């Protein structure tokens, strides 16, 4: 048999992510801009943005 | 006055009119050509001259 007659205290580290950043779209913006008639067209498509 | 439309690049055209409305009003705006809508606000930018 072995048996150890000293020890070593050992720190270690350990790296772990939680969390992603945040992020919101605002649909209709992002596809359209500032355009009415887009907009309308968009209107067609549904809940999509939703 | 004779008048020819060839298919090289269109020289001679009439004047065109001018118009402003500057800070906190959204506008439909035409900038020789660049169309858009928005509200338009004074720059700190440094455009190069060209």
């Amino acid at each position: 048999i072995a048996i150890p007659t000293n020890f070593t205290i050992s720190v270690t580290t350990e790296i772990l992510p939680v969390s992603m950043t945040k992020t919101s779209v605002d649909c209709t913006m992002y596809i359209c801009g500032d355009s009415t008639e887009c907009s309308n067209l968009l209107l067609q498509y549904g809940s999509f943005c939703t | 006055l004779s008048f020819e439309l060839l298919h090289a690049p269109a020289t001679v055209c009439g004047p065109k009119k001018s118009t402003n409305l500057v800070k906190n009003k959204c506008v439909n705006f035409n900038f020789n050509g660049l169309t858009g809508t928005g509200v338009l606000t004074e720059s700190n930018k440094k455009f190069l001259p060209f």
